RNA sequence: AUACAGUGAAACUGCGAACUCAUUAAAUCAGUUAUCGUUUAUUUGAUAGUCAUGGUAUAACUGUGGUAAUUCUAGAGCUAAUACAUGCAAAUCUCGACCCUUUGGAAGAGAUGUAUUUAUUAGAUGAUUCAUAAUAACUUUUCGAAUCGCAUGGCCUUGUGCUGGCGAUGGUUCAUUCAAAUUUCUGCCCUAUCAACUUUCGAUGGUAGGAUAGUGGCCUACCAUGGUUUCAACGGGUAACGGGGAAUAAGGGUUCGAUUCCGGAGAGGGAGCCUGAGAAACG
C-alpha cells in the first residue's frame, strides 16, 4: 500500500512504497482524521506525526469521511444540485487500500527526503487590497501600489512585468459614482417636493375659481 | 414565436409575395394586434430600407425616434396616435387608421408632433396619495388635473410627459373609433346608452348623417366638435 | 336563526365595540349593488348574514343581467329560473320554443314563490353550477 | 479581552473585584463583541448561578435567538427560567446585556428595532430591578455636583457629549414610560434629578 | 357517499393481498380457550 | 398527487364525464398543514410565480389582537379548544383559521394595570365580566384569524361579547 | 463519543440534535471536533418532523414516515436512505406486513388506507370514520383499526374485503394491540376501560377497569403491549402511568410513574436482548428502561427534542426515536446487548 | 342579444374580380 | 500600463433552452364575455433620504496519487466578483407669536421609510370590505446600489478639498405588454330495434376549513335534501383521416384548389421528486 504523504506548510509532498504489511498494519481500523506516531511505522518515521486524511481503493473509489465500515457502500452524493447514487470506500482504514493519504502535523528528528527538505511557493498573490495589506502588514496610511507582487516573465531578449488588478481599491471614479448616486437621490426628492407644490397650487387656483 | 405572412394582420397592408414569415412586434407600449412594428413602417410602408439589416442598420444609427425617445428594436410596436420623428429626413408622422381599416402615415409638422393625446383608461390614487391617470399607450402620469375622468383624453407634452390640455367625455363631441367593424370611422356621438346583459354601447353620427353604434372602450376623443386638435388625412 | 350553523355568523371586518352601547342593534353593512338597481329595505334592517348577497356581502354583480321566471325554491338560498327563447329549426322550417334552466343564487333579503319573475346578475362563481345573483324581484 | 477569558484563574488573579466591575461595563458597552468577550470573561469567573444559566444569557446576546430567549427567560409562568434565589445573581447580568441592547442606535431595520422590544420585557422584571436598569441608565451621567451647587450648570462639564448623553437616557426613560405607564416607579434620585439636570442643560445651552 | 359507510364488496386489488399462516397459532387451540375462558379470573 | 380540477366531477345533467387530459401543473395541489402547537417550524414552499408560502408545522407564540381596548400581544397558544369544523382537529390540537383557541392573560394583565391604573380581577376602566372571569383562570379564548398553512403565522382576536357568548355555550354543550 | 449521564450506566447518542443550520456551518468550518464526524445513516432526516419508525423483521431495513408527507426506507447495508416516497397526507400508524419493506400498510390523516408494494402505490381505501391506531393479525388476515366511533373495522386482506366491525362498549379506541401467542386482541378505549376480544369467536372476552390511587382525575389508555409469554400485559396511561397486568390475574403487578404528566405512546419489551426481564415505557419528554419484576430505574434516555415514536432493534442495544426536530434520535446502550451487524464498529467509537 | 363588434377582412378586402 | 488598462483560452457569473400511438358529437372546436376571481421573465410608463469602501470560500491553475475504466476520483497548495456573506442623526415640511415691512426674516410648538400577517379607524367605479391614509402589533421578512466604462468637469480651498456630465447592470411597488388559467352565452350526425339519468371519485345546495396564483364540492367535516328530462335527459352507431365561410380562394373547374385547428397521450414500462415568469419537462 503505497503512502500520499503531503506537508502542506512546505507545500512540499511525496508518495513511499511499503511491501512490508507489518508497518502498515499499525494503520488498520482507525478512521479518517485520526492520528497516528510513525515511530511504530519505522525508525526513520520516528517523531513524526502523521494524520490520516484520505485514501483510495484499489478499485479507485475514494474514501468517505463519516461512514463506520471498512466496505464498500452505495451512498447519494451531490453530483458537484440532485443526488447521485455513487459507491465510496469507507472511512476506515483496511487491508484493501491501495494509497493512503497521510497529512504531518508535527516534523521528526531525522529529516525525510523531498517533502521536509524543499518547499513550493504559492501561485498566485493575494488581488484585494485588504489581503495585501494583511499580507504585507500595512498601517492605513501606506498604499499598496507600490507594494503589490510584480511577476516577471521574459519573452526573447525583451522582459515584460505584470502585476494584479487591484480590487476593493478606493479611485476618484468610485468616489464619483457614490457622490452622483447620492445627488441623484437628493434631485429626485426636490422633483417631487415641486411636484406636489405644482399640484398643491393648482388645487387652490380651481378652489379660489 | 414565428408569425405566418398570411396571419399577418390586415391592418400593416403588407406584400403577401414579400416572405414567408411577417415580422412579430414585440412587447411595448400597443398590444399585438393593433400594433404596426417599425420594420413594417420602414420597409414596407416608407419603402426607406429595402431589407431587415439595413432595417436595423437604420434603427442603429437613431434617425427614427418613436414619441420623442430613440427606439433601436426593429420590431418595437408603434400604434395608434404615436409620433415618430425621422432626424435625417426632418418629417414627422402620425399613425392613424384609414377609414377602410388600416393604418396610415400623416405628415404633421414639428409643433404638432410635440404633442400627442392619450385616452385616460385610468384615474387612480397612487400611494403616498399622489393621484395618476394611466393613458391607452401605457403612460402612468402623476398629478392630473382633478376634473380627469375615466374614458377622456388627453393631450400630452412629449418631451415632459405631462398632461397640458385635456376634452371630457361629452355628447355632441368629435369621437374617432378605434375596433370593431366600425374601426377607422371618425363622427361625432348621438349618445351613450346601456345595453341590457351587455355594456356601454355609444350611437355616433357620421358626416353623412350615418348612425352607427359601438363599445365604450373602443372610441376615442379627437376634439371638440369643429376643431379637431391632431389633423386628420384627406377623405374624413 | 341567523346563528344556527356551528361556526359564529358574522360579517367580516365589521366590529360592534362592548364598551359604548349603540342605538342600533348591530352595525350593518350595505352595498349599492349598481345598474340602477335599488338596496331593498328588508337588506338594509334585515338581521341575515350572507356572503353571496350583492347587498350585504362581498359578492359583486358584473358581466350579463338577465330575467326569467322562478321554478323551484327547494334548496337553500338558491333558485332555479327557466328562461324560454324561441329558436329557428331549418329542417322543420318553423320557428320552436326552447327553455334553459339556471340555478340562481337568491338572497335572503329577497322572497319569492314559484313562478315569480326575477331579475338576475352575473357574478364570480358561487357554486359549482352558480353563476348568477339575484338583483331585482318582480 | 479574549486572552482575559482565555486566563485559567480569574477568581485567584489579584483585583478580581475591580476586574469583575469593569467586565461588567464592557458588558454595558454597546458592541456586541465587547458584549460577547465580556460575558465569556464572566463565564470564566464562573460563579455557580451564573453557570446555571450561561446557556441563557448567550442566547440574549446571539441575535437570531434573542426574541426566543427574552420571551422564554421573561415567562416565568411559561417556563421555569430562573429561581427565586437565583435571580438575584443573575439579575445584574440580565439588566447590563438589555441595558447594551438598548443603547443601539435608532435603524430602520427590525433587528435593531429590538431594542423596543428589549425595553417592552421590562414589565415582566420586578420593581426594584427595573430601579436598577433606570440607575444604569442614569450611570456615566453626573447630577450630583449640580444639584449641590445651587442649582448652577457647569460651562467646563457643558460638552456635545453630555448632551448625548443625555439624550439617551432621556429616550430610555421615555420607551420605559411607555411601557410602564402607572406601575413606572419614580425614584428621585435615580431618574427624577437627571432629566431635571438635562432640561437645565439645555437651558444653559440653548442660551448660550 | 364519500366512504362514510362501510361497503363490504370485494375490492380486486386488495383480494389475495398476502394469505394466512395455516399453522395456527403458537398454543393449542384448546389450550387458548381455556385461557380465554379463566382470563382476568371469570 | 392532489388535483382541484374538474373532470372527474359529474356533470350537472348527471353524465359521466370521461377524461382525457393528464393532470397538470396549474390544477395542482398540495398537503394540507397540520399545524401543532411547538417549536416554530416554518417550511417554505416555492409557488407561481416565484412567490413564497409559508407553512407553519409547529407554532407556539402568535399575535392576539384585544379589539375594545385596540392593542395587539404577542402571547403563547394553549391549546385548541374548539373548532366549527371537525373535532378531532380539537382532540389533535391542530391550529387553523376560525379555531377557537386559549392563550395566556399575562401580556393583556400587564398591560391593564399598566394603562387603567386598577387591579384586574373607572366606568371606562370597567370591562366585562366574562373576559374578567376569564383573566382569573388566566387563559384568554381566542379565534384565529390568520391562515397559518398560507401565512406561516397564526394570528387571532380576543373572543368578546355575543361572539364570546356563543362561544362559551358551544364550549358547554360540548363538554 | 459522549455519552449522556446515566448512573453507572453509558447511554450514548450516536445521531441526534447535539438560519440556525447556516450558523452551524459555519462553526463547523472551524471546529475540529464536527470536522470528523459519524453518521450512522446518510440522511437519516427528515425536514421538519417525524411521526413514526419502524424496523423490518428481516433485520435490514428501516421505514419510518414525517413532514411534504413521506415514507423513507433505509438500507442498513448501504448504510443511506433507499428511497423516499410522498403520499397525500400525514400518517397516523403505519405496519410492514412483509418480512422486507416491500408489502406495508399506512393509515393516513385522511381517514384512509394506503397500501405501499415495491413499486409504489398499490390501493387507496377510506374507513367510515377517523382512525387512530392499526395492528395486523396474519393467521386470519386480518387488519384492524381503531377509530373514533366505538366500532372497531376490521379488513381481510386474504378475501379482500370489509367485514363485520367489533362493537364496543365505549366510543373510540387509541390503541390495539394483539398477542401474537394467544390471538387476543386488546382495545384502550378513551376510559380507563380496556377491552379484550378473541379474533375467532369475534366475541368479547373481557374487560379490564384500571384504578389509580395518586391521581384522582379520569385518564385515558394509550398505550396497549403485549409479551413473548402472552401471560404479562402493559398499560399506558396518561396520567403518565404504566401498569404491569398478570392476565390471569385482574390486579396489576406493578404501576410505573414517569412523573412528568404526559401519556405513554410506546411500550417496548426487551425479551430479545440479553439483560431480559426489561421494559422501556415512552413519553414525549423521556424513554425509561426498568426491570418488570422490581420497578428499578435501569436506564434512561431524554431528548432536548420530543418523543413521537420508540423502536427497538431486535437483540441489540440501539433504539431509534422518531421525534420533532430534524434529525431522528439513535440511542446506544452497551450494557443491554452489543452493536448490531451493520453497524459493529461503533464500538470504537464508544471507546473513545 | 349580442353584438358582435368585429373587424372584417373579408368585408374590407375588394372581391369585385 | 512603476494597480490594472491591447486582445484574450479555461473558469466563475448572467440569459435562453416551455416523432410515434390511440377517436371524443355541449365533449372538442368556433365566436362571445367575465377576472370588483387570478399569476409575470421581458417591453413600455411611473416609483425609494427616514464608508477614501467589510469578511470569506472556491473554480480555472499548480502539484502527489488511485483505478481495466467512464463527463470517475481522493490528499495537499493558490488567489478574484454584478458569486456568497456583511454593513453605514441629518434634512424636508405645517403652526409659525413677535419683529419690522411688504414679498420677508424669525421666539418657539410640532411632525415624519418600505414589505409581511392581523385587528381596529376613514379617491375611483353602474357597484366593493377597492385605491389611498391611519392606530396597536407581528416576521426564522424583505427592500432601501461596498457594482461597471467613456469623459477629466466646474470652483478656489490649490485644498491634491469640493463635486462634474453621458451611459451600463441592479432593486422596490404599481401599471402596461406578452401570455395563461378559469368563466359566459351562442351554434355540429343517425337513432326510442335506447326513458329514465345523478347521491356507484359528491350527486344538488348551505356553513366552516384545507388547498390553489385565484373563484369554486376542488377537497374535508357538519347539515339539509336536491339537480336533468319523452320538447328525448340518457344510451348506441358514426367509415369523428372528421368537421370548422378555420382558411386564401375558385381572376370563366359546376362546387374545385391551397392554407390553418385536428382532440389527446407517450418519448423502454408503472410510481415518487426537482428547476423556472411559464413544464406535472423530448432535461
Amino acid at each position: 500500500m503505497k503512502l500520499n504523504i503531503s506537508y502542506p506548510v512546505n507545500g512540499s509532498q511525496k508518495t513511499f512504497e511499503i511491501d512490508d504489511e507489518h508497518r502498515i498494519r499499525v494503520f488498520f481500523d482507525k478512521r479518517i482524521g485520526q492520528e497516528v506516531d510513525g515511530e511504530a511505522v519505522g525508525d526513520e518515521f520516528k517523531g513524526y506525526v502523521f494524520k490520516i486524511s484520505g485514501g483510495n481503493d484499489k478499485q479507485g473509489f475514494p474514501m468517505k469521511q463519516g461512514v463506520l465500515l471498512p466496505t464498500r457502500i452505495k451512498l447519494l452524493l451531490t453530483k458537484n444540485g440532485e443526488r447521485k447514487r455513487k459507491s465510496v470506500r469507507g472511512a476506515i482504514v483496511g487491508p484493501d487500500l491501495a494509497v493512503l493519504a497521510l497529512v504531518i502535523v508535527k516534523k521528526g528528528e531525522q529529516e525525510l527526503e523531498g517533502l521536509t527538505d524543499t518547499t513550493v511557493p504559492k501561485r498566485l498573490g493575494p488581488k484585494r487590497a485588504n489581503n495585501i495589506r494583511k499580507f504585507f502588514g500595512l498601517s492605513k496610511e501606506d498604499d499598496v501600489r507600490d507594494f503589490v507582487i510584480r511577476r516577471e516573465v521574459t519573452k526573447g531578449e525583451k522582459t515584460y512585468t505584470k502585476a494584479p488588478k487591484i480590487q476593493r481599491l478606493v479611485t476618484p471614479q468610485r468616489l464619483q459614482r457614490k457622490r452622483h448616486q447620492r445627488a441623484l437621490k437628493v434631485r429626485n426628492a426636490q422633483a417631487q417636493r415641486e411636484a406636489a407644490a405644482e399640484y398643491a397650487q393648482l388645487l387652490a387656483k380651481r378652489l379660489s375659481e | 414565436k414565428h408569425l405566418k405572412r398570411l396571419a399577418a394582420p390586415h391592418h400593416w397592408l403588407l406584400d403577401k409575395l414579400s416572405g414567408c414569415y411577417a415580422p412579430r412586434p414585440s412587447a411595448g407600449p400597443h398590444k399585438l394586434r393593433e400594433s404596426l412594428p417599425l420594420i413594417v413602417f420602414l420597409r414596407n410602408r416608407l419603402k426607406y430600407a429595402l431589407n431587415g439589416r439595413e432595417v436595423k442598420a437604420i434603427l442603429m444609427q437613431r434617425h427614427v425616434k418613436v414619441d420623442g425617445k430613440v427606439r433601436t428594436d426593429t420590431t418595437y410596436p408603434a400604434g395608434f396616435m404615436d409620433v415618430i420623428t425621422l432626424d435625417a429626413t426632418n418629417e414627422n408622422f402620425r399613425l392613424v387608421y384609414d377609414v377602410k381599416g388600416r393604418f396610415a402615415v400623416h405628415r404633421i409638422t414639428d409643433e404638432e408632433a410635440s404633442y400627442k393625446l392619450g385616452k385616460v383608461k385610468k384615474v387612480q390614487l397612487g400611494k403616498k396619495g399622489v393621484p395618476y391617470v394611466v393613458t391607452h399607450d401605457g403612460r402612468t402620469i402623476r398629478y392630473p388635473d382633478p376634473n380627469i375622468k375615466v374614458n377622456d383624453t388627453v393631450k400630452i407634452d412629449l418631451a415632459s410627459g405631462k398632461i397640458t390640455d385635456f376634452i371630457k367625455f361629452d355628447a355632441g363631441k368629435l369621437v374617432y373609433v378605434t375596433g370593431g367593424r366600425n374601426l377607422g370611422r371618425i363622427g361625432t356621438i348621438v349618445h351613450k346608452e346601456r345595453h341590457d346583459g351587455g355594456f356601454d354601447l355609444v350611437h355616433i353620427k357620421d358626416s353623412l348623417d350615418n348612425t352607427f353604434v359601438t363599445r365604450l372602450n373602443n372610441v376615442f376623443v379627437i376634439g371638440e366638435q369643429g376643431k379637431p386638435y391632431i389633423s386628420l388625412p384627406k377623405g374624413k | 336563526t341567523v346563528q344556527s350553523e356551528r361556526a359564529f355568523q358574522k360579517q367580516p371586518h365589521i366590529f360592534n365595540n362592548p364598551k359604548v352601547k349603540t342605538s342600533k342593534r348591530t352595525k350593518r353593512w350595505y352595498k349599492n349593488a349598481g345598474l340602477g338597481f335599488k338596496t331593498p329595505k328588508t337588506a338594509i334592517e334585515g338581521s341575515y348574514i350572507d356572503k353571496k348577497c350583492p347587498f350585504t356581502g362581498l359578492v359583486s354583480i358584473r358581466g350579463k343581467i338577465l330575467t326569467g321566471t322562478v321554478v323551484s325554491t327547494k334548496m337553500h338560498r338558491t333558485i332555479v329560473i327557466r328562461r324560454a327563447y324561441l329558436h329557428y329549426i331549418p329542417k322543420y322550417n318553423r320557428y320552436e320554443k326552447r327553455h334553459k334552466n339556471v340555478p340562481v343564487h337568491v338572497s335572503p333579503a329577497f322572497r319569492v314563490q314559484v313562478g315569480d319573475i326575477v331579475t338576475v346578475g352575473q357574478c364570480r362563481p358561487i357554486s359549482k353550477t352558480v353563476r348568477f345573483n339575484v338583483v331585482k324581484v318582480s | 479581552l479574549k486572552t482575559l477569558s482565555k486566563f485559567k484563574n480569574i477568581k485567584n488573579v489579584y483585583s478580581a473585584t475591580e476586574l469583575h466591575d469593569h467586565l461588567m461595563v464592557l458588558l454595558g458597552s454597546r458592541n456586541t463583541d465587547v458584549q460577547k468577550l465580556a460575558l465569556d470573561a464572566l463565564l470564566a469567573y464562573k460563579n455557580p448561578t451564573l453557570n446555571k444559566y450561561r446557556d441563557n444569557l448567550k442566547n440574549l446576546l446571539d441575535d437570531t435567538l434573542f426574541k426566543d430567549e427574552i420571551t422564554t427567560f421573561l415567562t416565568e409562568n411559561g417556563s421555569q427560567s430562573i429561581k427565586a434565589e437565583d435571580e438575584k445573581v443573575v439579575m445584574p447580568y440580565v439588566l447590563r446585556i438589555f441595558f447594551g441592547r438598548a443603547q443601539v442606535p435608532p435603524t430602520s431595520g427590525q433587528k435593531r428595532s429590538r431594542k423596543i422590544a428589549v425595553i417592552s420585557v421590562l414589565p415582566n422584571f420586578k420593581k426594584p430591578y427595573i430601579n436598577d436598569f433606570l440607575s444604569l441608565a442614569s450611570e456615566r451621567l453626573d447630577y450630583n455636583y449640580f444639584f449641590g451647587n445651587s442649582h448652577q450648570i457647569n460651562s467646563s462639564k457643558a460638552t456635545l457629549k453630555t448632551i448625548r448623553r443625555m439624550t439617551g437616557f432621556v429616550n430610555i426613560v421615555n420607551s420605559t414610560l411607555s411601557v410602564l405607564r402607572t406601575n413606572f416607579p419614580l425614584h428621585t434620585n435615580s431618574v427624577l434629578q437627571p432629566l431635571i439636570y438635562s432640561i437645565a442643560m439645555a437651558y444653559y445651552v440653548l442660551d448660550t | 357517499s364519500k366512504g362514510r359507510k362501510l361497503n363490504y364488496s370485494v375490492q380486486d386489488p386488495i383480494a389475495n393481498y398476502e394469505a394466512p399462516i395455516t399453522s395456527g397459532y403458537k398454543w393449542s387451540d384448546d389450550q387458548i380457550d381455556e385461557f380465554f375462558a379463566g382470563l382476568l379470573g371469570q | 398527487g392532489i388535483s382541484r380540477d374538474s373532470r372527474h366531477k359529474r356533470s350537472a345533467t348527471g353524465a359521466k364525464r370521461a377524461q382525457f387530459r393528464k393532470k397538470r401543473k396549474f390544477e395542482l395541489g398540495r398537503q394540507p398543514a397540520n399545524t401543532k402547537i411547538g417549536a416554530k417550524r416554518i417550511h417554505s414552499v416555492r409557488t407561481r410565480g416565484g412567490n413564497k408560502k409559508y407553512r407553519a408545522l409547529r407554532i407556539e407564540t402568535g399575535n392576539f389582537s384585544w379589539a375594545s381596548e385596540g392593542i395587539s400581544k404577542k402571547t403563547r397558544i394553549a391549546g385548541v379548544v374548539y373548532h366549527p369544523s371537525n373535532n378531532e382537529l380539537v382532540r389533535t390540537n391542530t391550529l387553523t383559521k376560525a379555531a377557537i383557541v386559549q392563550i395566556d392573560a399575562t401580556p393583556f394583565r400587564q398591560w391593564f394595570e399598566a394603562h387603567y391604573g386598577q387591579t384586574l380581577g373607572a366606568a371606562s376602566a370597567k370591562i366585562e365580566s366574562s373576559v374578567e372571569s376569564q383573566f382569573s383562570a388566566g387563559r384568554l379564548y381566542a379565534c384565529i384569524s390568520s391562515r397559518p398553512g398560507q401565512s406561516g403565522r397564526c394570528d387571532g382576536y380576543i373572543l368578546e361579547g355575543e361572539e364570546l357568548a356563543f362561544y362559551l355555550r358551544r364550549l358547554t354543550a360540548k363538554k | 463519543l459522549k455519552s449522556t449521564s446515566a448512573n453507572d450506566v453509558s447511554v450514548y447518542q450516536v445521531s441526534g440534535t447535539n438560519w440556525i443550520a447556516k450558523k452551524r456551518k459555519r462553526q463547523l468550518k472551524n471546529d475540529l471536533e464536527y470536522q470528523n464526524r459519524v453518521e450512522l445513516i446518510q440522511d437519516f432526516e427528515f425536514s421538519e418532523a417525524s411521526n413514526k419508525i419502524k424496523v423490518s423483521r428481516d433485520g435490514q431495513y428501516c421505514m419510518a414516515t414525517g413532514t411534504k408527507p413521506q415514507i423513507h426506507v433505509y438500507d442498513f447495508a448501504n448504510l443511506s436512505l433507499k428511497f423516499d416516497r410522498h403520499t397525500d397526507a400525514e400518517n397516523v400508524d403505519f405496519t410492514i406486513l412483509s418480512d422486507d419493506w416491500t408489502k406495508s400498510v399506512h393509515l393516513q390523516n385522511d381517514r384512509s388506507i394506503q397500501f405501499q408494494n415495491k413499486g409504489g402505490l398499490h390501493y387507496t381505501t377510506r374507513i367510515p370514520k377517523f382512525g387512530r391506531s392499526l395492528v395486523y393479525n396474519k393467521v386470519n388476515c386480518d387488519l384492524y383499526v381503531g377509530a373514533s366511533g366505538n366500532e372497531l373495522y376490521r379488513l381481510n386482506l386474504e378475501k379482500g374485503r370489509f367485514l363485520n366491525p367489533f362493537k364496543l362498549d365505549t366510543e373510540g379506541v387509541n390503541h390495539v394491540s394483539i398477542n401474537e401467542v394467544n390471538g387476543l386482541l386488546a382495545a384502550g378505549t378513551e376510559t380507563n376501560v380496556v377491552e379484550f376480544w378473541d379474533p375467532r369467536s369475534r366475541s368479547r372476552v373481557s374487560k379490564l377497569y384500571l384504578e389509580n390511587n395518586i391521581d384522582n382525575r379520569p385518564f385515558q389508555v394509550t398505550t396497549t403491549s403485549f409479551r413473548n409469554d402472552g401471560l404479562t400485559f402493559a398499560c399506558g396511561t396518561s396520567n403518565g402511568y404504566s401498569y404491569i397486568y398478570d392476565l390471569r390475574t385482574s390486579e396489576p403487578s406493578i404501576i410505573k410513574d414517569q412523573g412528568y404528566g404526559f401519556d405513554i405512546k410506546k411500550i417496548i419489551w426487551l425479551d430479545n436482548v440479553g439483560t431480559e426481564n426489561k421494559i422501556v415505557t415512552c413519553d414525549k419528554r423521556i424513554a425509561k428502561i426498568w426491570d418488570r419484576l422490581d420497578g428499578k430505574a435501569y436506564a434512561s434516555m431524554e431528548p432536548s427534542v420530543d418523543i413521537n415514536d420508540i423502536e427497538h432493534v431486535p437483540g441489540t442495544g440501539m433504539f431509534f426515536t422518531a421525534n420533532e426536530s430534524i434529525p431522528m434520535h439513535t440511542y446506544y446502550i452497551p450494557s443491554l446487548g452489543p452493536s448490531p451487524r451493520w453497524c459493529s464498529f461503533l464500538d470504537s467509537i464508544t471507546e473513545e | 342579444t349580442h353584438f358582435e363588434d368585429r373587424f372584417d377582412a373579408r368585408e374590407h378586402k375588394d372581391r369585385s374580380n
